């Protein structure tokens, strides 16, 4: 699927190529892009795909409704960078315009660089729809195209390399339990994980003064010890023996 | 020697989706909202190489990834010694598995545990390995979400 | 003769070879109750004189060079451009026929590279990760050159010229990061070209950019040992976090009841992790760990049974 609004340029990309419109090796191009044109295109390679095109008529309000949006940009204090949809198919130059719910980003606060767009001191009152404007220029003409997405504005919370509290590095203890802790920062992590091997493989309530996201796998074998923690940044194992 | 398994949805810093299609290729592009993209199970391991800075006297080590769509589970990202392309391929060799580095709050990046010194980046809506540079490192950098 | 207030400073100013560089006399704000203007109204000069490194004798600052390569200007002495041959120890010294003052400083000119490498000491400069734009500015360009001037400004990361990064742009004597990353860290090398009278002259800068923990993660400090899961049956290390910052004064310290080996490790953003090992009735006492920096005070007590 590809999709466009009408009196703006539309260049699409399909997965020796055979298919007003134009088509410059790979690619098909609407210049302008006009309604009656959407419709299902072939491509040949000497092999063959198909997409769905469909143009619209320019929203009649400023609010743009999803279904001609690009993936959200699930940002945070710590990525507050917006990309441009699909420019880069387009002979396009700086600089590119951006909106935020219609609304021109005109300050030091909003700095286009490249294709993408930085706020600075990011806040949760900057989420919304973005829409990029750019143009792009073909044999004296230039054609605008503008593309839409939302974008969101959590606050993150930062991650370390894991360190294991308990057992101490150098350790040896004499029915039996031994509990494996670790800490891996303060915040929303994507994995973090605190485990048990024994002999190298895999096996198969009180915290300290930490405010600081700990996880803690009690190994206890009713009748080489190794207390594994890992994240993203890696993992670090203390082993234990008895 | 598997340590944890979980499926993700891998991005680009461009915020692009990689897509595996079916009759299996690798595709890179924006797609619109609310449009479910594919997932894919990532397997962890310890890798040999140390955790860069783990810190004064930890023995850190990084991980080390192999990558399969959720969809069939017997296939890997696979990394051509001579070819520097990234594909998928049908008990992995260590062309499959990429050591990964922790790049910013959200971004990482997978070293070709084959060839070193080469990651996993994306090259005309493709997958490829190539270097690290300052002002492309963003062609290295891939976003993972649940 | 003359009073003589020894020697400002023990560091030598560093200035790069071939590059015009001006150097204040410290006697104003250093040993003086004066300031320049004042002085030149109380009717009074101020004279140079200089011993090269590889001399013993002093010779008065030669005024005469071709092209004015070595001029007075106020309290300042100009070098265009500065010469290999000028390191040496430079004295300044006010005078009239009623009193005098005299004061002597060392000068170093530095050779460099075609990649900047040279024995020059560069500053610091801490960026917080993630944490908003930030932009550096090429040091040490004020008074140079006049505002009419529009000087070319290239910055360099390493030996690369610098056109743009994906998340690094340079904008004239600015060089901005977009999203700052450990990824970003190096030395930055701004080269600034100008004319003047005829004379096409440079400057070069090299600043260390170095990324650290932003103040948004900054947190009080945590202990990870002593915890209540580690009993000491019968020397005890107490292991502290500390988030990155900027101007705080980390502590960690023992008491016994109240009163009485240190190492220290670094993140790659600096934040700190300081481990203090301390090792009959002992064994009844209550050991406690302590802790602090800006953002709180943390307290822990060792299990000895
Ligand atoms: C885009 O390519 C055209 C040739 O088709 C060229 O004339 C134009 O300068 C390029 N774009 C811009 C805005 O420079």
């Amino acid at each position: 699927s590809s999709w466009g609004l009408e009196n703006e340029a539309l260049i699409v990309r399909c997965p020796p190529v055979e298919w007003r419109i134009f088509v410059s090796r790979d690619r098909l191009k609407f210049l302008p892009a006009r309604v009656e044109d959407s419709g299902i295109y072939a491509c040949v390679i000497r092999k063959t795909g198909y997409l769905n095109v469909t143009i619209h008529k320019k929203p009649p309000s400023c609010n743009i409704p999803d279904y001609l949006m690009y993936s959200t940009v699930r940002g945070s204090d710590k990525n507050f960078k917006i990309t441009c949809p699909t420019i880069d198919l387009y002979n396009w130059t700086a600089p590119v315009q951006w909106f935020k719910n219609c609304k021109a980003l005109q300050e030091p606060r909003f700095r286009a660089h490249r294709s993408y767009l930085f706020i600075d001191n990011v806040t949760h009152d900057d989420e919304g729809d973005y829409t990029c404007q750019f143009t792009h220029a073909e044999n004296g003409t230039n054609y605008i195209v503008t593309a839409t997405r939302s974008f969101t504005v959590e606050e993150k919370g930062f991650s370390m390399f894991p360190v294991i509290t308990n057992p101490p590095y150098n350790h040896t203890m004499e029915p039996a339990s031994i509990a494996c802790s670790a800490c891996f920062g303060k915040g929303s992590h994507f994995l973090a994980d605190v485990l048990w091997q024994i002999n190298k493989t895999v096996v198969g309530n009180e915290s300290s003064s930490n405010d600081m996201d700990c996880l803690t796998s009690v190994l206890r074998i009713t009748g080489e010890y190794d207390c594994l923690a890992l994240n993203l940044h890696g993992m670090i194992r203390h082993t234990i023996r008895l | 020697s598997l340590l944890t398994q979980s499926p993700a949805s891998l991005s680009t810093y461009n915020d692009q989706s990689v897509s595996f299609v079916l009759e299996y290729v690798i595709n890179v592009d924006d797609s619109g909202k609310d449009q479910e993209q594919d997932q894919v199970l990532l397997r962890y391991y310890e890798s040999p190489s140390p955790a860069s800075q783990s810190g004064d006297g930890v023995d850190g080590k990084k991980l080390m990834v192999n990558m399969s769509p959720i969809k069939d589970t017997d296939i890997w990202l696979h990394a051509n010694d001579k070819d520097y392309s990234v594909e998928l391929q049908r008990s992995p060799p260590e062309q499959a598995f990429f050591v990964l580095h922790k790049k910013s709050s959200d971004f990482v990046s997978f070293e070709s545990k084959n060839l070193p010194g080469t990651y996993i980046g994306v090259k005309d809506n493709q997958l490829a390995l190539v270097e690290e540079k300052d002002e492309s490192s963003n062609n290295i950098m891939f976003k993972l979400s649940k | 003769r003359c009073d003589d207030w020894g020697l400002d400073t023990m560091r030598q100013i560093q200035v790069f070879e071939d590059e015009p560089a001006r150097i204040k006399c410290p006697l104003f704000e250093h040993f003086l109750k004066y300031n320049y203007s004042t002085a030149h109204s109380s009717g009074l000069t101020l004279i140079w004189y200089w011993t090269r490194q590889d001399r013993d004798l002093e010779e008065p600052i030669n005024f005469r060079l071709p092209e004015n390569r070595i001029s007075k200007e106020k309290d300042v002495l100009w070098f265009r451009p500065t010469l290999l041959q000028d390191t040496g120890q430079y004295t300044c010294m006010l005078r009239n026929t009623t009193y005098c003052s005299k004061v002597a400083f060392p000068l170093e000119v530095v050779q460099k590279d075609s990649c900047f490498n040279s024995a020059m000491r560069f500053p610091v400069h801490k960026m917080y990760i993630e944490h908003g734009i930030h932009k550096i500015t090429c040091p040490n360009v004020d008074g140079y050159f006049p505002s009419s001037v529009k000087p070319s400004v290239t910055w360099y990361k390493g030996c690369t010229e610098i056109v743009d990064f994906h998340n690094v742009l340079p904008e004239g004597m600015q060089l901005s990061f977009f999203i700052p990353l450990v990824s970003n860290n190096g030395q930055y090398t701004c080269v600034v070209t100008y004319p003047e009278n005829g004379r096409l002259f440079h400057l070069t800068r090299t600043v260390t950019v170095k990324v650290v923990g932003s103040p948004k993660d900054a947190l009080p400090p945590q202990i990870y040992s002593p915890n209540d899961r580690v009993v000491y049956e019968k020397v005890i290390p107490c292991k502290v976090y500390f988030s990155f910052i900027m101007d705080s004064h980390n502590e960690v310290w023992w008491t016994i009841d109240g009163k009485k080996n240190e190492s220290v490790s670094y993140s790659s953003t600096e934040d700190e992790t300081r481990t203090q090992i301390l090792s009959p009735e002992d064994l009844r006492r209550n050991y406690v760990c302590h802790a602090r920096n800006t953002k709180g005070e943390a307290e822990q007590a060792a299990k000895v049974k």
